[PDB]
């Protein structure tokens, strides 16, 4: 067999008569190396898990990054920050990096500080651009708390009002495109 | 054989004859739903072509298929997130129940939050996330453990700790408040005085809680006791969501299968056809599997396109229920379970919610003459808010679903038109009090 | 992200991207103990042909 | 961006066709993504093949396109059929479903058009200001039990008001207000008071 990967000491107990392992998929997992009886995990060396938090170029040009379900010490060996460029290598390593339940991110400043959702990152981090003004992750607030002062003789009544008026908006139709189909195809 | 559709059973119709119950059960049935799938997330150029330069620069050819493919996938995902928010983050603000469970006798310890959990779960959830196995899946339950193969499973935004939270501070509003905290700020109310609120949106008087009060309450922890034993007994009673994981795992699977098909080609290993044939067919072997997996891709991402339409509706009437069964008292027929809606409770579970209908349901029925109105002094009495009955002998007015006679007076009955119109009419004495 | 989303602007969100960064990759061959030796020895260096 | 799910739809439909016209520069593994080049350089017996190519890639597109507009057509429909409901039960009417027509209890609404798309103002009643008051599930007169008709008993800390739940209104409580059943020996909580009667 042929193929690419990163090989990495492996766990598995091969039997004693099978070279390759196999997933479900009739796909590589493990091999036994040739001339050492030592198994070797192959694991793909691409990421394609990366994704880019930014607030809107018009506000800024700073930006974060989140890597899938990583930690943060297999951050420069799962996409080989040693061959990227340098200022990829700022966005691998240094002092704003956080380790979500998600995985790795990189360039948010961890607060404590809980606030309204405004970019979702996932497991309940959500990143924003504030206050000199940086990109900051912090856990979601499901909003402000509060306790009823509940009671089996005692009722809360209402004594004013305000008329409120809300907007809701609704798609109704889309545009009625036609097309030409001998003459896109075949023009 | 050939099925019967049900139990024939003839009604004793007659234009004089009315049939009353004279007594009520508390019924909690069992309302499950999809919320979410699982967000799915493919990478396409590893996929099709992973770690192979001479493929990717081919599959470069056929332009912005696997950017559109990748761009559906994230709006799916994108959606899926937006159901869980719209059905489930509708109160402003986090309540939480008080130390004292002095709710009229009523026992919500199977739905309130276990305070010695680190979840926050409650015994209700719980049983739902231990009655939801993941041995079927395949592909959801190898990638758990950690299949990387360029297929990933994006982490839902609220994690299932905020969905108890937020499903606590739900149920925690509408004990302590009613339907208060759903349309403002939550106003406290007696929890008796709520039910009795209830009792009057569906037509009977409140007294009629109040005099049976113990008993209903009994009732509804009995019934509360049976939905725990069908979860104890019955784990295929959250089907539904069960089969929808499945089905997301078996297109997974599906795809992955893919990935062993020739599509017409000399061989399903690209290695293989770059080692082996000239480079000029080559190329026709590799743009066949290309076509082969991007035809493949195309078909998964629309059928996940269309399910993901489905679950989207589920989610939209899930959210619905909640708005008009949780935050309020629905008049709609069947729409919160069978029998008048009395109140819900929502409680999580794995990609999806569970509500637990309290409805009220007529127990015991009785025959009563009937008669559509009664002439006093030449007049016609129609009663104000209730049915006129009789026993035999005398002439009461009852509500219509609970038999509660009442004697007949001027404040119970008002008077319109004489006795020469009504079709049906009967003498008797209209007490004056 | 700009050029994933083929533009020269980025509005505010978290964009899920490709994975353009290629690296070098080293090449190598493995093959079992070599064993199973002809008898060349024999056949070169026999005593008489 | 209040209106950006309009925008938003609009700007799919356009990413779609930009995407489409794009497509036309593929070459989906024929020598050159324009006809006019291949049939300007190749004779029939591969200008075949290579039209057959060229074909196979563009009608692929096509159909992809197609099952996309017709998926989000169904979503848009589903939305439509959802805006009528809300026109029928919220603008020509009054709807008692909760949250169906803005947050809050629902008073009306009013329609307005929009490219693409409708926009409801939904004028909506919400309690402001609140007050704290002793309650009771019923009161004693005369041994018998009284129950309020449309209200709850409040006490201001001396006296008992009868009130609509929904708009603290303090009213005499008489027998025009209360009706009597049974007795006073089973609701639990009940407070001895006096009923006025005119
Ligand atoms: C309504 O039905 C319930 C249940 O059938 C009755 O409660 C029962 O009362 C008897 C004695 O009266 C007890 O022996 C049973 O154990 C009770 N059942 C339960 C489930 O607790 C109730 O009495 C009935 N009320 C009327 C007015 O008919
Ligand atoms: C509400 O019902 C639960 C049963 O689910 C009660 O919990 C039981 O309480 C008894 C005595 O208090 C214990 O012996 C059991 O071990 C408890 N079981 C569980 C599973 O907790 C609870 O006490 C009830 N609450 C009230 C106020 O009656
Ligand atoms: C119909 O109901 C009325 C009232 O509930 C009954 O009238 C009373 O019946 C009780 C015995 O059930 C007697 O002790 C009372 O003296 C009756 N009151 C009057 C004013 O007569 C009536 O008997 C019932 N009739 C039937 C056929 O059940
Ligand atoms: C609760 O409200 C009532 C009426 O609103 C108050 O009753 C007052 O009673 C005195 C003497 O009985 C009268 O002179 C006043 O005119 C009454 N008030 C009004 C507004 O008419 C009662 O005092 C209030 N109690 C508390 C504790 O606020
Ligand atoms: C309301 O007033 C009645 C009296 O009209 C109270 O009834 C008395 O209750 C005490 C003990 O609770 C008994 O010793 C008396 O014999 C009862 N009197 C009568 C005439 O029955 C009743 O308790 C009062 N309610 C409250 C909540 O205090
Ligand atoms: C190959 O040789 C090495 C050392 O000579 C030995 O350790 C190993 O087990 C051998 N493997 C096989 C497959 O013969
Ligand atoms: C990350 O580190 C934790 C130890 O805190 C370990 O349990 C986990 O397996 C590591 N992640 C991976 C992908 O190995
Ligand atoms: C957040 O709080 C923890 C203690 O719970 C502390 O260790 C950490 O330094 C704090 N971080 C910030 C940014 O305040
Ligand atoms: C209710 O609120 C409005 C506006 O805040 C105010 O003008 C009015 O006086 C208030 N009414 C009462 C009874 O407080
Ligand atoms: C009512 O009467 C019909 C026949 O007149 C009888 O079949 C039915 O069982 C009766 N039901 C009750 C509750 O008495
Ligand atoms: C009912 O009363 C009316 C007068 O009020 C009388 O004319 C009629 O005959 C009576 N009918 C019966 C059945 O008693
Ligand atoms: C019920 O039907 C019988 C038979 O036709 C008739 O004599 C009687 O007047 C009817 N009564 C009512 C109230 O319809
Ligand atoms: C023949 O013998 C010589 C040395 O005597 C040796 O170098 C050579 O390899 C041998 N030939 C073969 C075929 O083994
Ligand atoms: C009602 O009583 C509770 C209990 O302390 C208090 O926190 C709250 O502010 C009170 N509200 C009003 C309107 O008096
Ligand atoms: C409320 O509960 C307390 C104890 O929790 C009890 O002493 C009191 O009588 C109850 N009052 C009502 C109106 O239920």
């Amino acid at each position: 067999l042929t193929g690419t990967g990163v090989l990495t000491e492996s766990n598995k107990k091969f039997l004693p008569f099978q070279q390759f392992g196999r997933d479900i998929a009739d796909t590589t997992d493990a091999v036994r190396d040739p001339q050492t009886l030592e198994i070797l995990d192959i694991t793909p060396c691409s990421f394609g898990g990366v994704s880019v938090i930014t607030p809107g170029t018009n506000t800024s040009n700073q930006v974060a990054v989140l890597y899938q379900d990583v930690n943060c010490t297999e951050v420069p060996v799962a996409i080989h920050a040693d061959q990227l460029t340098p200022t990829w290598r700022v966005y691998s390593t240094g002092s704003n990096v956080f380790q979500t339940r998600a995985g790795c991110l990189i360039g948010a400043e961890h607060v404590n500080n809980s606030y309204e959702c405004d970019i979702p990152i996932g497991a309940g981090i959500c990143a924003s651009y504030q206050t000199s003004q940086s990109i900051i992750a912090y856990t979601m607030s499901l909003g402000a708390e509060n306790s009823v002062a509940y009671s089996n003789n005692s009722i809360a009544i209402p004594t004013n009002f305000t008329i409120s008026v809300t907007t809701e908006i609704l798609p109704v139709s889309m545009t009625k495109t036609s097309v030409d189909c001998t003459m896109y195809i075949c023009g | 054989y050939t099925m019967s559709l049900g139990a024939e059973n003839s009604v004793a119709y007659s234009n004089n004859s009315i049939a009353i119950p004279t007594n009520f059960t508390i019924s909690v049935t069992t309302e499950i739903l999809p919320v979410s799938m699982t967000k799915t997330s493919v990478d396409c150029t590893m996929y099709i072509c992973g770690d192979s330069t001479e493929c990717s620069n081919l599959l470069l050819q056929y332009g912005s298929f696997c950017t559109q493919l990748n761009r559906a996938l994230t709006g799916i995902a994108v959606e899926q997130d937006k159901n869980t928010q719209e059905v489930f983050a509708q109160v402003k603000q986090i309540y939480k129940t008080p130390p004292i469970k002095d709710f009229g006798g009523f026992n919500f310890s199977q739905i309130l939050p276990d305070p010695s959990k680190p979840s926050k779960r409650s015994f209700i959830e719980d049983l739902l996330f231990n009655k939801v196995t993941l041995a079927d899946a395949g592909f959801i339950k190898q990638y758990g453990d950690c299949k990387f193969n360029g297929l990933t499973v994006l982490p839902p935004l609220l994690t299932d700790e905020m969905i108890a939270q937020y499903t606590s501070a739900l149920l925690a509003g509408t004990i302590t408040s009613g339907w208060t905290f759903g349309a403002g700020a939550a106003l406290q109310i007696p929890f008796a005085m709520q039910m009795a609120y209830r009792f009057n949106g569906i037509g009977v008087t409140q007294n009629v809680l109040y005099e049976n009060q113990k008993l209903i309450a009994n009732q509804f922890n009995s019934a509360i006791g049976k939905i725990q034993d069908s979860l104890s007994s019955t784990a295929s009673a959250l089907g539904k969501l069960q089969d929808v994981v499945n089905q997301n795992a078996q297109a997974l699977n599906t795809l992955v299968k893919q990935l062993s098909s020739n599509f017409g080609a000399i061989s399903s290993v690209l290695n293989d056809i770059l080692s082996r044939l000239d480079p000029p067919e080559a190329e026709v072997q590799i743009d066949r599997l290309i076509t082969g997996r991007l035809q493949s891709l195309q078909t998964y991402v629309t059928q996940q396109l269309i399910r993901a339409a489905e679950i989207r509706a589920s989610a939209n009437l899930a959210a619905t229920k909640m708005s008009e069964c949780v935050l309020g008292q629905s008049k709609r027929v069947d729409f919160c379970g069978k029998g008048y809606h009395l109140m819900s409770f929502p409680q999580s579970a794995p990609h999806g919610v569970v509500f637990l209908h309290v409805t009220y349901v007529p127990a015991q029925e009785k025959n009563f003459t009937t008669a559509p109105a009664i002439c006093h002094d030449g007049k016609a009495h129609f009663p104000r808010e209730g049915v006129f009955v009789s026993n035999g002998t005398h002439w009461f007015v009852t509500q219509r679903n609970f038999y509660e006679p009442q004697i007949i007076t001027t404040d119970n009955t008002f008077v319109s038109g004489n006795c020469d119109v009504v079709i049906g009419i009967v003498n008797n004495t209209v007490y004056d009090p | 992200t700009k050029c994933t989303l083929k533009s020269f602007t980025v509005e505010k969100g978290i964009y899920q991207t490709s994975n353009f960064r290629v690296q070098p990759t080293e090449s190598i061959v493995r093959f079992p103990n070599i064993t199973n030796l002809c008898p060349f020895g024999e056949v070169f260096n026999a005593t008489r042909f």
